[PDB]
């Protein structure tokens, strides 16, 4: 959706996002090593770790440390956050790749480009580990499923796989069948960069740029210093994987798997980025914007990010489906990805995405609309553009791939879009990839009405008919004749207090409170374009206030409950175990603690036993008497 | 958390100050984190109150004071990150950026001799302006109210007459606070029946020194113009 900052510099070899931060920290072979936690678009910090090239960048595994290589051959960790170093040896005669960290008697792993990688006890001081098996300038090095177990990329044109132990490398093992690794049609060979029948595998396709395991798996995605990138599968060991990987113009520097998605990003040299699957596979579509130089391509392991990396320079690209859809059943919230998961109601620890037979943020949504039950919804996925998608619509009792056409909960049909009209019981339905009119009585509805065919706006988006009428316009299911306009505005969806009558109204940026239809009775504007609050039925106004959730107003009164968590915004109210949300994440499920309704009542009549008896007092986070208690 | 902190900034005379609560609903004094000094702009924050200590069930009011004549930062309109950090009984926290920092305020009233002032006017840093047009009320008590909200003068009337229509460009003068001076001149076309003015349609020039700030300048007298959800 946006990419919010980029300008091109660095010639970046190694590179990391955080797998908890959205940062990036980056290593350039300008010797350069840079945190940036690249959040607030800022850089912490910055050495260029010495005179010589800077390769390598690893993580330390805890939550903000580097732990760093250079030219220098040192393994230095040095937390940003402490600015400071750790435990420090330097390295042998090449720079450090990968790193863990472990603890029986807080204890240490390292991982490196040359020689030898060793493991090392300042506690009970004993050997937990020795590597050998390597040589000299280590492209990509890695944690293998078992993280401790691990590969190595080189450019002495070998790959090594090795095993560890606590007292230095064996396996005992005796069981299996054939391998895969080595034992049937395909598979690919043995390289030289240690010495064991582990697995050293053969790392010349002119040197390899880039290693990458398959977590449990022993998949290899790989850089490599051919056009030819192939790809091996050690959990398969394919013939046409013999595969090299192919420009247009030359090379394929790196082409990587991304943690989360079954793909393979590639990056290449004819100024470009190249587009692969990986989950039927095949080269979709070349991208090209510059950059006829590059080694790394990387998606977060926090993932909340994606980027790559460049000669020339870098970019950084943030995805969002700005605004999108929605379903309510009993004191729960529905969601579907702008940019994240579920967070589909309720709480428990940091963030959760609310992952339930009523998935919300995943499928590939077009629209979602609640057909109200406590037990039903109706989504269309294939989304986008196409003749027609599928709908397939679900029951909260157990939702599916396309549930039951049998079932009246469970139907699914082709059809492209299904959207709400005013007057609220015609709809309109998109069957055809124009305007089908869907009108039914029911809002487990499905149906399918061509007439009102009425172009001059030609398939696109609105929701009580704005293809951006800038008006909410009311029909029935033919008509060549407005029944009536009004103007007013949508965030291009209108809000119902649950199911289809919210007289609550949700513009894009502001967002309008109504009782049903146009009466507008305050409106409301913010300024941040990115949250929201919430509306319990119709127009029940809570806001959203920091590390405090409030109560906009009841009665003649205003509010604060409870207090926030940290950036959240009401999304809108799911019963009394309460729902927040901050956009998809820094969420809650919440005991309540409502304030103010209560009051302007019983102010109203007088009555003060309740905050009395909550024992509530404040009149000052800033003020907080100014409500009117000021007044 | 139970640890619920609340804040708002109160600025209360000259001094910003930091109305904290940081209510440890804790179930102890539990642990605190870390907190960073720093230069600021004209102003250097520059109070903590020491502890880090979650008192369990408790609330705490921590009060930060800021100084507020010092400590250069050009990252204006402040909007400049700041820590709180997971240091300690903490695994995140928060680390913000402000935003809630602008000038409507910050300058007073200033004044000037006309004929000079005129030249003046045309002298100035030209290299601003935005638009007054719309509006709830006439520029009488509109003008009253924009004038309060900003704290800043209107240096002279000629009595042609603010009220029959005028059709009267009123010029406004204004110095702040770390003393740059703001020039105005914004001809307005001012309510009265079927006469003119629930509009404008009336300019705002805007000079002041950078653009940058100067412009700016003309929105958040923009956003002052008006009286609505915020």
């Amino acid at each position: 959706m946006l990419t919010k900052f980029e300008t091109k510099s660095a010639r970046v070899k190694g590179l990391s996002f955080h797998p908890k931060r959205p940062w990036i920290l980056t290593s350039l072979h300008n010797g350069v090593i840079q945190l940036w936690d690249y959040r607030m678009c800022t850089l912490i910090d910055k050495f260029d770790e010495h005179d010589g090239p800077v390769r390598g960048i690893d993580f330390h595994k805890q939550q903000p440390l580097f732990v760093s290589g250079g030219d220098d051959y040192k393994i230095k960790v040095w937390n940003y956050k402490l600015r400071r170093c750790l435990f420090t040896l330097l390295g042998h005669l090449d720079y450090i790749r990968t790193t863990f960290f472990h603890h029986e008697y807080p204890w240490i792993l390292s991982a490196s480009d040359d020689q030898t990688i060793r493991v090392w006890n300042w506690q009970s001081r004993t050997c937990v580990c020795v590597l050998t098996g390597h040589n000299h300038y280590v492209m990509c090095a890695q944690f293998h499923p078992s993280e401790d177990l691990v590969v190595s990329a080189s450019l002495d044109q070998t790959v090594r796989v090795w095993d560890i132990s606590g007292l230095r490398k064996k396996n005992l093992s005796p069981g299996a069948v054939e391998s895969d690794v080595r034992g049937i049609t395909g598979v690919d060979l043995f390289g030289t960069t240690d010495a064991v029948v582990k697995h050293v595998l053969e790392g010349h396709d002119r040197g390899v740029n880039w290693a990458a395991f398959h977590p449990t798996m022993p998949l290899i995605v790989s850089g490599a210093d051919d056009r030819q990138v192939k790809i091996w599968r050690m959990n398969e060991s394919k013939a046409w994987e013999v595969d090299t990987c192919r420009g247009h113009y030359n090379n394929v520097s790196c082409a990587v798997f991304h943690p989360r998605q079954e793909l393979i990003l590639s990056n290449s040299e004819d100024k470009s980025i190249r587009v692969w699957d990986m989950s039927k596979r095949t080269g979709v579509q070349t991208f090209r914007r510059d950059h006829d130089r590059f080694w790394v391509l990387a998606a977060h392991p926090n993932l909340n990010l994606f980027a790559a990396g460049h000669d020339g320079g870098m970019i950084v690209f943030k995805l969002e489906r700005e605004r999108p859809a929605y379903a309510v059943h009993g004191n729960m919230l529905h969601y579907v990805k702008d940019r994240f998961l579920r967070q589909l109601d309720f709480n428990s620890s940091k963030d959760v995405a609310v992952m339930q037979l009523r998935s919300g943020s995943k499928f590939p949504v077009f629209n979602m609309s609640y057909n109200p039950a406590e037990n039903a919804v109706l989504l269309c996925t294939r989304a986008s553009n196409l003749e027609n998608s599928t709908y397939d619509l679900y029951t909260i009792p157990k939702d599916a791939d396309s549930q039951n056409p049998d079932a009246p909960e469970g139907k699914r049909s082709s059809g492209l879009t299904a959207v709400w009209v005013a007057r609220n019981r015609f709809a309109v339905l998109d069957r055809m990839h124009s305007l089908l009119i869907k009108n039914l009585k029911n809002e487990i509805t499905k149906k399918i009405q061509v007439p009102n065919c009425d172009e001059i706006f030609y398939a696109g988006t609105g929701n009580l008919l704005l293809r951006d009428a800038d008006s909410i316009t009311l029909f029935d299911v033919q008509q060549k004749r407005t029944l009536a306009s009004v103007k007013i505005s949508k965030v291009k969806y209108v809000i119902w207090s649950a199911d289809m009558s919210h007289v609550a109204l949700l513009a894009k940026h502001a967002i309008v409170i109504c009782n049903r239809k146009l009466d507008a009775l305050c409106n409301i504007h913010e300024n941040i374009r990115v949250k929201s609050g919430a509306w319990d039925e119709s127009g029940v106004f809570i806001y959203t206030t920091s590390n405090h959730i409030k109560y906009a107003v009841t009665t003649g009164d205003h509010g604060i409950i409870r207090t926030l968590d940290l950036p959240i915004y009401v999304t809108r109210v799911k019963g009394n175990n309460v729902y927040c949300l901050d956009r998809e994440c820094r969420p809650r499920v919440l005991t309540i603690d409502p304030t103010e309704f209560k009051f302007k009542l019983a102010l109203i009549n007088r009555k003060y036993d309740e905050v009395l008896h909550m024992v509530r007092n404040a009149k000052l986070v800033g003020q907080s008497i100014i409500a009117y208690l000021q007044k | 958390d139970p640890v619920y902190a609340e804040a708002y900034v109160h600025v209360n005379q000259y001094d910003i100050v930091l109305d904290v609560l940081v209510v440890n609903q804790t179930s102890d004094t539990l642990q605190n984190c870390t907190l960073e000094l720093a230069t600021l702009g004209d102003l250097k924050l520059v109070e903590k109150p020491s502890p880090l200590t979650l008192a369990p069930h408790d609330f705490a009011n921590i009060k930060a004071n800021v100084k507020v004549a010092s400590t250069e930062n050009g990252i204006i309109f402040g909007n400049i990150v700041y820590d709180v950090s997971g240091a300690a009984s903490d695994r995140n926290c928060v680390v913000l950026s402000d935003i809630h920092i602008d000038i409507m305020d910050y300058i007073q009233p200033a004044t000037c001799t006309d004929a000079e002032f005129r030249q003046m006017w045309a002298e100035f840093e030209w290299e601003n302006k935005v638009t007054v047009n719309t509006n709830m009320t006439d520029l009488n008590d509109y003008l009253q109210h924009i004038l309060k909200s900003t704290n800043m003068k209107c240096l002279t009337p000629e009595k042609a007459l603010s009220g029959y229509c005028g059709f009267m460009a009123a010029n406004l003068y204004a110095r702040s606070i770390f003393g740059e001076d703001a020039l105005a001149n914004v001809s307005i076309e001012k309510p009265v029946h079927q006469g003119p003015d629930a509009a404008v349609t009336g300019h705002i020039r805007i000079r002041a020194k950078s653009q940058g700030m100067a412009l700016s300048l003309g929105d958040k007298i923009n956003l002052s113009q008006k009286k609505t959800s915020l």
